[PDB]
C-alpha cells in the first residue's frame, strides 16, 4: 500500500480541489 | 485518459500527459509496425516506465497477433518498481474496460529472493541455497522416499504441493509483483520460484534482468520457454556492455586450483568406492555416452546439470564425446592433469597475455590434451558427478570453476585473451599469481538475441552519444533519437566547478588523492552545500578506494565535526546488508527533516537502480570524472581490441565510459517535472565534456556554468533554490509542459 | 507605453483578484506564533540580521492581528538551545505579547530548532481552547535541519486529530516535514506553505496571515457562544480593578456579576464571561459580506462622468479607460478609490445612495 502511493508520478494526478464551504447571509431584522 | 494513435488506442493510468511521453509512444509504435531496432533516449524527470507499460499492453491486448512482451532491467529492484507501475496500470484498464481482462505477468530472480523454506532462505550466499534447492527438487528424495519411507531425507512442501494443482491454476489472473506474489504464496505454502519458472510460456508479460538474457549459465533454461516474436525492451540498457562481457569472463586464483587438487582427488576416491559395491550405474551411463546422448538426453526436465553451460547454445558441439573422458577413471585422469598444467603456469614473473589459441597449442604441446575434449569438460562432469550420488557436493564445488575454464578457452577463439598476473595486487608482500580468462567483444553474448528476436527497444536516461552503441554492438536501428523536455521553468541547475573558493584547480586523479590542497579544497565545497542543501545530498566517488583514503583525511582535518552539526552522515559499505540498511535510515532522516548527506561511488551498487526523487535527492555532488583505473590490464586489451576492430579511439571510449557513469548517477534525481535539484560537476576535466552529456543535460548546461568556483557555485545555488520554492503558475504550464485531454486532442490536429 | 506596461501588469495582477467569493471564515481564532531563534538565524542575508527583522515584524503583525480580530487570543513560543521556550501565554492583552516580544529582541539567539518541541508545546497551550474557536499555529522557520527528540509523523497525527491548523514561512528552502506538516493539516492543500524571496514579500506575507482562513466544508463545529455587552461607567473615585487588582479611575460594569474590568475585551475575572463591545464584532463583518471587485470599462463604450463618484477626482482623458464600475450599482470609479474602498472601507457607496 504504501509503496504502491510513492512510486505514483504525483505531477500527473489530478491538482488538489478546494473543498470550502459557502455561506449566503440574508438580512432582515426588527427594528428598535 | 484514453487518447488514440493511427489504430491502436491506450489508456494512460493518469488524467494529464507530458508532451514528451506522446511523442516518445508515437516513435515507439512506429518501431514496432515497422519492424527492426531502436535507440530511444528519454529524460529521467518523464515518466519512461509508465509511457512503456501503457503503449506495449495497449498493442499487445488490441493487434491481431498479440504479441507477448519482454522486459530486461539491470538489477532485482528495477524489477519491483516496474511490476509495482505494471500492477497500476493494469487496475487502471480494469477500472475503464469493466471487466478484468485475460493477462498474467511475473517477476523473476533467483532461489535466495523467492525461498520461503525457513530452514534454506536463512543463508548468505545464493549457491549454498541452489544447491539446498536442488537436494530436495532434484527427485532423488522422491525417488528414495518412495521406494522407502523409513529414509531420513527430507522434503520442501512448498514444492510437493504444486504437484497437486495444474500450471495454469498456480496464481491467479492478474500481475503480481514480488512482495504480492511471496504473500499469496506464503499462505497457500508454494514456492514463488517454482510458481514463477513453470508459468514463464503463458505469461503475456516477463520481467526479469539482463543476467537471465545475456549470461549463457541461466539464460537458456528460461530463454527456452519464452516466444520468438515478443516485444523486447532494454530499460537502462547505458551499461549492457559490462553485463554482456562478464558474462563470458572468468577469473583463476591459486587457492582455485589448490582446492581443485582436493575435490578432484575426492572425485577419485568416490569412483573406486562407486566402483567397489555399485558399478552398474557406471556401465549404464558409459552405454549411453557410446549411444550419443548428451545430458539433454539424460537428464529429467525436473533436475540441473551440476555445470551450467558457460558457451552460448549456438556454440556447444552436437558430435558424440570423443572417446577419451567416455570412461570415470579417464575422464577423472584427464582433469587431473589439466589441473596440473593449470598450476605450472601460475608460476610466471611477468605479465603475459596470448590468445586461446596459443594457450591449447601450448597445453597440446606439455600435455596431449586435444580441444575437442575439453570442449566436453563441462558437459562430461555434469553427467559423471549426478550418476555418482554426491548429495554433498562440497568437495567438489571447486571443480565447477576448472570445467567452466576448459568449455570457454576450448570454445572461442576470436574476441577473447587470457591474462596471466604475478601481483593480483601490486602493493603485496608475497606475490599472488592470478589467471583471467577475459572477454573483449562485448557483441559475443548479444549476438543471440538481436538474431533470435525481430524487433528490440533499447531505451535508457542517459544513453549518449546513440552513434557509438550500434558501433560497439554489432546491430542496427531503424531509427535513433533523444527528447529534450519542454520544461516551463527550469527545474535543475547543472553546473561545473573547475576550482575552488581559493581559485586553485580541484581534480579527483588517483595520483595526487594524498594532497592537502585538494582534499581540503574537495571538502570546504562538502560543507558550504551542506549548509544550503535542505534536506537530502549524494555524493558520488571515482572509486571506492578513493572514498576511503579521501574520507579519513576529511575525519583527521575535521571537517566531518561540522558537518555532522547540520545532517547526518551514511557511507555506503562494501556489504550489501549494511549499505540497504544505511538506505533505509538515509530515506527516514530525510524524511523527517533531520537532514542527510549519503557518500556514495558512481560505480557501486547505489547508482545502479537506487532512486532519490523529491526528497531522498536535492543536490548531486559528483567528486571528479569517475574513471576507471587506466593501468589494468584487462581494461588495456579491451581498449586495443576496439581501436583495432571498431576504430575507436581510446581516449573517446575512455571518456565515454567515465560520462556514461556520471550521467548515470545524474539522472536519479527528478522524478516528473515538480522535482528540483542542483548537479554539481566538481573536477576541472568537466569543462570540456558538456558535448557528451545527455541532450536534456547538456541544454540545461549553461555557458556561464561551464567552469564556476566554489563561491561562485553556492551564489547560485542559493538563488537557485530559493527561485524553486515559490507557488508555479499553472497557466505557464496548462499546455506547455502538461497536456490534458483536450491539449492532446489540438496536438493530434496540428500534425494531421 | 510605460504607463500601459503597469496597466497590462495590473490587469494580469487583478487577474487573481476577479475570482472572490464569500467563503466561510472562522472569526473567532485562537493563534500560536512561534519564532525560530537558532544558529542559523544570525545570518546577514535580512538587515542588520534574520532574529532582528522578524522580531521587528512580529511586533508590527501583533498589532494588526489584534486590529482586525479583537475576539481572538495569541500566544507565543521560541526556538532556543534545542528547546521551546513559551514567553506568553494565551491571552488578548496586546500589550502583554508586546512587552514579552520587546525582552525577547535583546538576547542572541542560539541553539538548534526543534519542531516538535515548539509543536507539543503548542499542542497542550490550545488544548483549555473551546470548540468554536480556530486553533492556528504559526511558525517562521529559517533553518534547514530539525532535532527532535521523538517521531515528528506522530505529532503530525496527533495535530490533525486536534483539528489544528499550522501555517509555515521559510526564509532559504523548502523542507520536506515543513511540506508534510502544513500540506496534512490543511486537508491536503499546499498553499498553507510560502517560501520568501525577499524582506518585501516577507511584509505581504505576515499581513496575508491576519485575514480569517476559509473553514473546510466537512469541519463544523456550529455553536452559540455566551456574550455580553457592559456598559461603561464613570466613578468620582478610583476603584480595585478585578483583573489586576489596582486602583483605577472607572471600568466596565459586568451585566451578569456587576464586577468591573479595566479593558476589554477580555474574559470577566467572576463570571469567565466574555466582555466585547458591539464595535467589536462590526470590525469582522467585511470578511462574510466582502465588497464585489470592481471591473475596468472598456475605453469603446461612453463614460457616464469625468469626476470620480466618490472622491471627484476627474478622471485623466489621455488610452484604456482609467475607470471602474460597480456591477451592482454601476457607477464609475477611479483606480484610487477602488485600493482605498477595499482596503479601508468595505461598502460602495454607489449601492447605499441608491434608493430602494
Ligand atoms: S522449492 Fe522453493 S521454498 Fe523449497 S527450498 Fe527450493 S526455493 Fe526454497
Ligand atoms: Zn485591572
Ligand atoms: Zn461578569
Ligand atoms: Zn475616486
Ligand atoms: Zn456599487
Amino acid at each position: 500500500n504504501d509503496e504502491r502511493n510513492e512510486l505514483k508520478i504525483d505531477d500527473l494526478n489530478e491538482s488538489y480541489k478546494t473543498n470550502y464551504a459557502i455561506i449566503h447571509l440574508k438580512r432582515n431584522a426588527h427594528e428598535k | 485518459m484514453k487518447f488514440y494513435i493511427d489504430d491502436l488506442p491506450v489508456l494512460f493510468p493518469y488524467p494529464k500527459i507530458y508532451p514528451e511521453q506522446y511523442n516518445y509512444m508515437c516513435d515507439i509504435k512506429k518501431t514496432l509496425d515497422v519492424g527492426g531496432n531502436s535507440i530511444l533516449e528519454m529524460p529521467s524527470g518523464t515518466g519512461k516506465t509508465v509511457s512503456l507499460l501503457s503503449l506495449t499492453i495497449a498493442y499487445q491486448m488490441h493487434y491481431p497477433e498479440h504479441r507477448k512482451i519482454i522486459y530486461c532491467s539491470r538489477t532485482m529492484s528495477e524489477i519491483e518498481k516496474a511490476l509495482v507501475e505494471l500492477e497500476n496500470l493494469m487496475d487502471y484498464r480494469t477500472k475503464e474496460l469493466g471487466y478484468q481482462e485475460d493477462f498474467r505477468g511475473l517477476g523473476l530472480t533467483s532461489r535466495k529472493n523467492l525461498c520461503l523454506h525457513p530452514e534454506v532462505s536463512k543463508e548468505r550466499k545464493g549457491t549454498v541455497v541452489d544447491e539446498k534447492c536442488r537436494r530436495m527438487t532434484n527427485g532423488q528424495a522422491k525417488r528414495k522416499l518412495e521406494e522407502d519411507p523409513e529414509a531420513n531425507v527430507e522434503l520442501c512442501e512448498y514444492h510437493e504441493n504444486l504437484y497437486n494443482i495444474e500450471v495454469e491454476d498456480y496464481l491467479p489472473k492478474g500481475v503480481f509483483s514480488f512482495e504480492k506474489l511471496l504473500k499469496y504464496c506464503e499462505e497457500k505454502t508454494l514456492c514463488p520460484y517454482f510458481i514463477v519458472r513453470r508459468m514463464i510460456s503463458l505469461c503475456n508479460i516477463i520481467i526479469y534482468s539482463y543476467h537471465y538474457l545475456l549470461d549463457p549459465k541461466i539464460a537458456e533454461r528460461v530463454s527456452n520457454e519464452v516466444s520468438k516474436d515478443s516485444i523486447v525492451i532494454f530499460d537502462e540498457a547505458h551499461n549492457i556492455d559490462n553485463v554482456c562481457i562478464e558474462s563470458l569472463s572468468l577469473d583463476l586464483t591459486t587457492d582455485a586450483l589448490r582446492r581443485a587438487t582436493r575435490g578432484a582427488n575426492a572425485l577419485d576416491e568416490r569412483i573406486s568406492e562407486v566402483r567397489k559395491v555399485d558399478s552398474q550405474k557406471l556401465q549404464d551411463e558409459y552405454e549411453k555416452l557410446v549411444q550419443g546422448l548428451h545430458s539433454a538426453d539424460i537428464l529429467t526436465d525436473q533436475e540441473e546439470p551440476f555445470v551450467e553451460t558457460p558457451v552460448l547454445p549456438q556454440d556447444l558441439l552436437t558430435e558424440a564425446i570423443p572417446g577419451n573422458i567416455r570412461r570415470a577413471e579417464h575422464f577423472v585422469s584427464f582433469l587431473k592433469r589439466l589441473i596440473e598444467y593449470l598450476k605450472t603456469r601460475m608460476k610466471v614473473l611477468h605479465v603475459i597475455s596470448e590468445t586461446p589459441k596459443s594457450f591449447l597449442q601450448h597445453l597440446k604441446q606439455l600435455t596431449f590434451i586435444e580441444r575437442k575434449p575439453l570442449r566436453f569438460c563441462s558437459e562430461r562432469l555434469s553427467l559423471l558427478v549426478r550418476t555418482l550420488e554426491v548429495t554433498e557436493v562440497e568437495d567438489f564445488t571447486a571443480l565447477k570453476d576448472i570445467a567452466t575454464f576448459a568449455t570457454l578457452i576450448s570454445t572461442y577463439e576470436e574476441g577473447f585473451l587470457l591474462i596471466i598476473e604475478p601481483y593480483e595486487i601490486e602493493n603485496a608482500a608475497v606475490p599472488n599469481p592470478i589467471m583471467r580468462f577475459t572477454c573483449l567483444d562485448a557483441s559475443i553474448a548479444i549476438k543471440p538475441v538481436f538474431e533470435r528476436f525481430s524487433s528490440v527497444i533499447i531505451t535508457s536516461g542517459t544513453i549518449s552519444p546513440l552513434d557509438m552503441y550500434p558501433r560497439m554492438l554489432n546491430f542496427k536501428t531503424v531509427l535513433q533519437k533523444s527528447y529534450a523536455m519542454t520544461l516551463a521553468k527550469k527545474s535543475f541547475l547543472p553546473m561545473i566547478i573547475t576550482k575552488g573558493s581559493d581559485q586553485v584547480a580541484i581534480s579527483s586523479r588517483f595520483e595526487i588523492r594524498n594532497d592537502p590542497s585538494i582534499v581540503r579544497n574537495y571538502g570546504s565545497m562538502l560543507v558550504e552545500f551542506a549548509k544550503i542543501t535542505p534536506d537530502g545530498m549524494v555524493v558520488f566517488f571515482p572509486s571506492y578506494l578513493y572514498m576511503e583514503s579521501i574520507v579519513s583525511m576529511w575525519q583527521t582535518m575535521g571537517i566531518l565535526d561540522e558537518v555532522w552539526k547540520h545532517k547526518l552522515i551514511l557511507v555506503e559499505t562494501p556489504d550489501a546488508q549494511e549499505t540497504s540498511l544505511a538506505l533505509e535510515t538515509y530515506r527516514k532522516a530525510c524524511s523527517n527533516g533531520r537532514g542527510a548527506i549519503l557518500l556514495s561511488v558512481a560505480r557501486g551498487k547505489v547508482s545502479e537502480g537506487i532512486d532519490f526523487d523529491h526528497q531522498y535527492g536535492r543536490t548531486v555532488l559528483m567528486i571528479g570524472i569517475p574513471f576507471q583505473y587506466t593501468e589494468s590490464r584487462i581494461l588495456k586489451a579491451r581498449l586495443e581490441f576496439m581501436r583495432e576492430n571498431y576504430r575507436i579511439r581510446e581516449n573517446d571510449f575512455l571518456s565515454f565510459d567515465a560520462m556514461r557513469h556520471a550521467a548515470q548517477c545524474l539522472g536519479r534525481v527528478l522524478r516528473g517535472k515538480d522535482d528540483y535539484g542542483v548537479m554539481v560537476l566538481a573536477d576541472r576535466r568537466f569543462s570540456r565534456k558538456r558535448s557528451q552529456l545527455p541532450k536534456w543535460i547538456a541544454q540545461g548546461l549553461s555557458d556561464a556554468d561551464l567552469n564556476l568556483s566554489t563561491d561562485m557555485a553556492i551564489s547560485n545555488t542559493k538563488q537557485f533554490l530559493r527561485t524553486m520554492a515559490q507557488p508555479t503558475d499553472p497557466k505557464d504550464q496548462e499546455g506547455v509542459s502538461v497536456w490534458s485531454y483536450e491539449d492532446l486532442i489540438k496536438h493530434q490536429n496540428s500534425r494531421k | 507605453a510605460s504607463l500601459v506596461a503597469s496597466i497590462v501588469e495590473a490587469r494580469k495582477k487583478r487577474t487573481a483578484k476577479k475570482n472572490i467569493t464569500p467563503y466561510q471564515r472562522g472569526i473567532i481564532r485562537s493563534l500560536i506564533l512561534t519564532l525560530d531563534c537558532s544558529e542559523a538565524m544570525l545570518e546577514k542575508d535580512l538587515r542588520p540580521n534574520r532574529h532582528a527583522m522578524i522580531i521587528q515584524y512580529a511586533i508590527d503583525f501583533v498589532h494588526e492581528f489584534f486590529d482586525q480580530n479583537p475576539i481572538s487570543q495569541m500566544g507565543i513560543i521560541i526556538m532556543r538551545n534545542g528547546l521551546a521556550q513559551l514567553v506568553s501565554q494565551v491571552s488578548g492583552n496586546p500589550q502583554d505579547h508586546i512587552d514579552a516580544l520587546k525582552s525577547i529582541r535583546k538576547q542572541e539567539p542560539k541553539g538548534n530548532p526543534s519542531l516538535q518541541n515548539a509543536l507539543e508545546m503548542a499542542r497542550g497551550l490550545l488544548l483549555p481552547v473551546p470548540a468554536h474557536c480556530t486553533r492556528e499555529v504559526l511558525i517562521v522557520f529559517g533553518s534547514l535541519s530539525t532535532t527532535d527528540p521523538g517521531d515528528i509523523h506522530q505529532t503530525i497525527d496527533s495535530l490533525v486529530s486536534e483539528k489544528i491548523r499550522v501555517k509555515v514561512l521559510g526564509l532559504s528552502a523548502q523542507v520536506a516535514i515543513c511540506k508534510e506538516l502544513c500540506k496534512a493539516t490543511n486537508y491536503g492543500d499546499e498553499s498553507f506553505y510560502k517560501i520568501l524571496l525577499d524582506e518585501t514579500h516577507l511584509k505581504e506575507l505576515f499581513n496575508e496571515a491576519v485575514t480569517p482562513l476559509p473553514v473546510n466544508k466537512i469541519n463544523k463545529g456550529f455553536t452559540l457562544v455566551k456574550m455580553g455587552f457592559p456598559t461603561r461607567i464613570f466613578e468620582d473615585t478610583p476603584t480595585f480593578c478585578s483583573c489586576h487588582s489596582k486602583l483605577v479611575y472607572g471600568g466596565y460594569f459586568c451585566p451578569n456579576c456587576h464586577s468591573k474590568v479595566c479593558s476589554l475585551p477580555t474574559v470577566c475575572p467572576c463570571c469567565d464571561l466574555m466582555l466585547i463591545l458591539s464595535t467589536h464584532l462590526a470590525r469582522s463583518y467585511h470578511h462574510l459580506m466582502p465588497l464585489k471587485t470592481f471591473a475596468e470599462v472598456p475605453t469603446t463604450e461612453k463614460f457616464r462622468s469625468e469626476d470620480c463618484f466618490s472622491c471627484q477626482s476627474r478622471f485623466p482623458i489621455l488610452l484604456t479607460s482609467s475607470r471602474y464600475r460597480c456591477e451592482d450599482c454601476k457607477q464609475e470609479f477611479c483606480v484610487d478609490c477602488d485600493v482605498f474602498i477595499h482596503e479601508i472601507l468595505h461598502n460602495c457607496p454607489g449601492c447605499e445612495s441608491k434608493p430602494v
